[PDB]
């Protein structure tokens, strides 16, 4: 009757039909297909775009493919049926390729332009999704670090590697919110080979295997996906609930909110290697009561 | 002080275009003259130098895309914290 990892956010159909509403949420990903029913009005495509050229020279840049990724993360945030925060508006910015491929230098530029875009015509409490990551990055953590400073809240993917969050960015930048993935039996995701990252860097876990949410392959599709991206958006949507509920919130009350309501100790540590079972945390996030 | 860094990853590297970062209270005007003295000193050596953005609102610095031979004259220029090497980041 309901995605699974709507009902896991629920505290024990979903219910809050316009949450969010105060909050905007800034998507820096791939294209997004802005006419989708799921998403249509509810994201604005700004005209920012810095992305690398893809690999192969005979490419076939089709927009379905393209838009895959950040139109299925769209969804996660503020989705009319599948969303989590359906009142949030966003704003997405393109730094990601066809092929999902960014650079440090274009994630710079578009967090600048997140910058003097709210200087220009501030609205309510920001936050800023980045479901991507790269190696550790002194330059990226600290434009994160200035950016949390200045009053917005940042939310990032753990990564997708099944290593250790802080060899990372902007996963390790410690003033980010850094999302790991866990699945239906609340166990850490495992992605081919690989899985969801660990450590001392993340902040906690949401849901991020097999999420229903807008695809771009037409107006009216869905598809599931599965990855830490995925995990990082439900994080914005909860946040953007919990600072549209209470907007005068810092982002140490916010943290600290995410993590009381969180469920505790549901993961079984087993499944992390014997060194990183006590330094990650044992959380699942979820909506307040 | 001013250090170089660039990506553990080797293959995330993205060699020929770095990010000059400058000290924190840096100004742009201050930014934009570091960026035109870098060319100058640049050329004087014999090497195109491509300013692609300058910086300001979070981090004061600039992008360039030159050989990375310069990087030992570019650490000396007025008021550098630290330059990186560009690298890549992937959807997650």
């Amino acid at each position: 009757s309901i995605p699974w990892n709507l009902e896991r956010i629920t505290p024990p159909e979903y219910q809050p039909p316009d949450g969010g509403s105060l909050v905007e949420v800034y998507l820096l990903d791939t294209s997004i297909q802005s006419d989708h029913r799921e998403i249509e009005g509810r994201v604005m495509v700004t005209d920012f775009e810095n992305v690398p050229e893809e690999d192969g020279t005979r490419f076939h840049r089709q927009a379905s493919k393209c838009d895959s990724h950040g139109t299925h993360l769209a969804g996660v945030v503020s989705g009319r049926d599948a969303g989590v925060a359906k009142g949030a508006s966003m704003r997405s910015l393109r730094v990601l390729n066809c092929q999902g491929k960014g650079t440090v230098s274009g994630t710079l530029i578009g967090l600048e332009f997140i910058r003097k875009s709210q200087l220009v015509q501030p609205v309510g409490p920001l936050v800023v999704l980045l479901p991507l990551a790269g190696g550790y990055s002194r330059v990226l953590n600290a434009a994160c670090q200035r950016l949390a400073r200045a009053g917005v809240v940042l939310v990032t993917a753990a990564g997708n590697f099944r290593d250790d969050a802080c060899l990372y960015s902007p996963a390790s930048a410690p003033e980010v919110i850094t999302v790991g993935a866990t699945n239906a039996q609340d166990q850490p995701v495992t992605l081919g080979t690989l899985g969801t990252n660990f450590g001392r860097c993340v902040d906690l876990f949401a849901p991020g295997e097999d999420i229903i949410g807008a695809s771009s392959d037409c107006s009216t599709c869905f598809v599931s996906q599965s990855g830490t991206s995925q995990a990082a958006a439900h994080v914005a949507g909860i946040a953007a609930m919990m600072l549209s509920a209470e907007p005068e919130l810092t982002l140490a009350e916010l943290r600290q909110r995410l993590i009381h309501f969180s469920a505790k100790d549901v993961i079984n540590e087993a499944w992390f290697p014997e060194d990183q079972r006590v330094l990650t945390p044992n959380l699942v996030a979820a909506l307040p009561p | 002080t001013a250090t170089f860094h660039r990506c553990a990853k080797d293959p995330w590297r993205l060699p020929g275009t770095y990010v000059v970062v400058l000290k924190e209270e840096t100004h742009l005007s201050q930014s934009e003259r570091t960026a035109r003295r870098l060319q100058a000193q640049a050329a004087r050596r014999g090497y195109l130098t491509k300013i692609l953005h300058v910086f300001h609102g979070l981090l004061p610095g600039f992008l360039v895309k030159m050989s990375g031979d310069l990087l030992e004259l570019a650490l000396k220029l007025p008021h550098v914290d630290y330059i990186e090497e560009d690298s890549s980041v992937f959807a997650q």
